[PDB]
């Protein structure tokens, strides 16, 4: 049997995080700090911040105990 | 994550009658092991109800929220939350009659630094008490020895999800797709209080910190007199789940209720509490 | 001889579309990983895209993330671009780079926003 | 940063793998069994594993086929694109550290130095990773970056997979950027812009590095193309977990052994 790349799939119980190219072209990342060159340098990103925080605060928002 | 994280999984409860069911749990146990040693009768009054036990914690949670803020080297507010967090956890099955909240609290402080990564050392923790050297040294010898214990009290379960980052990323979300709201700035105070009005309440063990996080910001919505109902049907797209919908509306008011009833605890009743509970560990009922 | 000759800037308004071209010879185009890299005037240097060897793979700066597009022929060894929603802040020289091993940079064409 | 040891109380490491490990639950992660401690003395219990890639890569005698080394790589990265998508960096890859059962399942091991990632308010310890699987941006003192960290110590895996014997040996921080710069060649500031921002950054004279297909003759077109995007200097478009599974190499012909078929050492 080939190996094809299948997508992990874990349930979020919330809206959906949008795709990391959205984050640039819909302007998600005018709204959080931009990195400085010594940051770009060691390969931290704002789409970083970005992304972790659109998940965090979609994560769970639907979920009921 | 906390889709899967063991929060989710194993500390966030269904109603507030199974908190007080377990927390009612803890005293009657500890009733049970005192009158057991033979030292004390069944209906002793040095013992302290339920409701008392609640009043002391609500005491010396705020006192551990005043700990932090002057924290000499600034404390995270992450962990603060993961302080308080494990507060909560641990007097669910244990009672204050038999660990003191004074050195508990400190204890839960003193493993937040370690799990956050909020690295400080011992002396400069310690330095953080407003007493001598020779009693700074006493607090961190009580620290270290319910250190293991505390642990055990919350089955190994460290990582806490605050509701801080996810309410970060509801202001970018804001910012980014929702210009119905000119400025969703102007909503970072009031929610920021509303926040810190929650976290004295048992919602931290009632809901998600996404639910936490959006339940402050449309409450300081409605402060402002501010319409953002479209922000869930349209951007969240719950116009699609009316069921889902309705639950994350009925869960918003059931949060703001927990805020509506909440009994801030009384220094007259404090005063009283805090004789009693020191007299209920001078007798030593333990053993 | 290495070279890398890029091609297509011009003047485009707000919101227009440009696609560059480069063409590469005097080495094995096929083989190395190539990339996009622009210089506004007053700033430093500022990595764009970058496309593995055998193309299935892209990376893009957060500046230009959904809106720009790199892509490779290694059968006509060019190397492209594409721009869409092109903002006042994409106004910079864009230079094709060998973004492996021994380095190789074009000489460069103007892309100007209005 | 700050701490100390034995006014501390429970020991930071342990309290790491305890922290992150009862969050996670992966067929190519470690699992903890147990956990159980006595006055600020604390011990870990995992599932047991029959031996490590480290023992694997020494045995003479086992023979490592293309078709091994896809499974060894494929099952790595599985483990850490789970990793990465819960925002947590492993930041000690190295064979030791990837553990395999009886039934040929790798499984990533010690999360001692593991941390989570992506907050803009944390400042991160450059001196993590093992030094001869250490990023250049850590060598340079970077006290933030990403998922770079990780991908540098999987090229610097697959090198010792590839040449049986460790890719970059470095007897110091600096001897170990020599040896990176004069086997992959210097970067210059295309490759890495802003490269000298580094708080700990230092100027090396450029060598022009020696080409992958000689470092690894035995390698097609399609394991240099992944070995090329795992050493990219720039660590903002050095490849994700992510996109190295999604590589024509791991689909291609040759295919990964099945991990009942996978070489058990001598």
């Amino acid at each position: 049997a080939l190996y094809e790349y299948q997508p992990l799939q874990i349930e979020t119980y919330g809206p959906h995080v949008p795709e990391l190219e959205m984050l640039g072209r819909l302007g998600y990342l005018n709204h959080v700090r931009a990195a400085s060159p010594q940051d770009l340098a060691g390969g931290y990103t704002s789409s970083l911040a970005c992304h972790r925080a659109l998940q965090d605060a979609f994560s769970g928002l639907f979920w009921q105990p | 994550m906390y889709h899967n994280s063991s929060q989710k999984r194993h500390w966030t409860f269904s109603s507030e009658e199974q908190l007080a069911r377990l927390r009612a749990d803890a005293n009657r146990k500890f009733r049970c092991k005192a009158v057991a040693n033979g030292k004390v009768l069944p209906n002793d009054p040095v013992f302290l109800e339920p409701h008392e036990e609640m009043t002391l914690c609500k005491y010396y949670e705020k006192r551990l929220l005043e700990f932090c803020s002057v924290f000499k080297p600034a404390m995270p507010r992450s962990v603060v939350g993961t302080a308080c967090m494990y507060f909560k956890r641990f007097y669910l099955n244990n009672s204050v009659m038999e660990y003191h909240p004074r050195i508990i609290m400190l204890t839960c402080a003193f493993l937040a630094c370690k799990v956050d990564e909020f690295n400080v050392s011992s002396p400069q923790f310690v330095g953080n008490l407003r007493e001598s050297p020779l009693g700074q040294e006493k607090a961190l010898e009580q620290i270290l020895e319910y250190e293991l214990l505390l642990i055990q009290q919350l089955n190994f379960h460290l990582i806490v999800h605050n509701p801080y980052r996810p309410f970060e990323g509801f202001l970018i979300d804001l910012k980014t797709r929702y210009p119905i709201l000119e400025n969703p700035e102007i909503l970072r105070k009031t929610a920021d209080d509303f926040l810190n009005r929650i976290a004295l309440t048992d919602a931290y063990l009632l809901y998600t910190p996404s639910q936490i996080a959006l339940t402050a910001i449309l409450s300081s919505a409605s402060r402002a007199g501010i319409t953002m109902e479209s922000y869930l049907s349209e951007s969240l797209m719950l116009k699609e789940n009316r069921t889902c919908l309705s639950q994350l509306l009925d869960i918003m008011k059931s949060m703001r209720n927990l805020v509506k009833k909440y009994e801030p605890p009384r220094s007259e009743e404090v005063a009283v509490l805090k004789q009693k509970l020191e007299r209920c560990h001078s007798a030593e009922l333990a053993l | 001889q290495v070279q890398l000759v890029e091609s297509g800037g011009g003047l485009v308004q707000p919101g227009g579309s440009l696609r560059l071209s480069c063409v590469a010879s005097g080495f094995t185009f096929k083989n190395f990983y190539m990339g996009w890299v622009r210089q506004a005037p007053d700033k430093g240097l500022e990595w764009v895209a970058t496309i593995n060897s055998g193309g299935e793979i892209q990376s893009y700066a957060d500046s230009v993330k959904g809106r720009f597009t790199i892509s490779r022929d290694n059968a006509k060894n060019t190397l492209y671009l594409q721009m869409n929603n092109l903002r006042p802040e994409d106004t910079a020289v864009y230079y094709c780079s060998k973004q492996s091993s021994t380095p190789a940079k074009g000489q460069g064409t103007q892309v100007t926003v209005s | 940063g700050h701490r100390s040891e034995a006014k501390d109380g429970i020991n930071r490491t342990a309290l790491r793998e305890i922290k992150l490990l009862q969050e996670l639950s992966h067929p190519n992660i470690i699992g903890l069994l147990d956990a159980f401690g006595h006055k600020s003395n604390i011990s870990l219990v995992f599932d047991f594993m029959e031996t490590d890639l480290e023992v694997i890569i020494k045995d003479n005698s086992l023979v490592l086929t293309p078709s091994h080394i896809k499974a060894y790589m494929l099952m790595t990265l599985q483990g850490l694109e789970y990793l990465h998508q819960h925002w947590i960096l492993h930041r000690d890859l190295k064979p030791n550290n990837l553990l395999l059962d009886e039934n040929g399942v790798l499984k990533l091991a010690d999360f001692g130095l593991a941390k989570s990632f992506g907050s803009p308010n944390r400042a991160y310890t450059h001196q993590v990773v093992t030094r001869w699987y250490r990023a250049p941006e850590l060598l340079f003192g970077a006290r933030m970056y990403g998922v770079g960290v990780d991908m540098w110590a999987v090229g610097c895996i697959l090198a010792e997979l590839l040449l049986r014997v460790p890719f970059l040996p470095g007897d110091s921080d600096l001897d170990q950027l020599t040896r990176i710069f004069e086997t992959l060649g210097t970067p210059t500031e295309e490759q890495w812009p802003d490269m000298c921002s580094l708080p700990d950054y230092v100027t090396f004279k450029s060598f022009p590095g020696i080409p992958l297909h000689h470092i690894f003759s035995a390698a097609g077109d399609d394991l240099l193309d992944l070995i090329q995007g795992l050493f990219l200097f720039n660590p903002c478009a050095r490849i994700t977990a992510t996109q190295a599974l999604k590589m024509k190499y791991f689909s291609n012909r040759p295919g990964p052994t099945p991990g009942c078929q996978l070489p058990r050492p001598n």
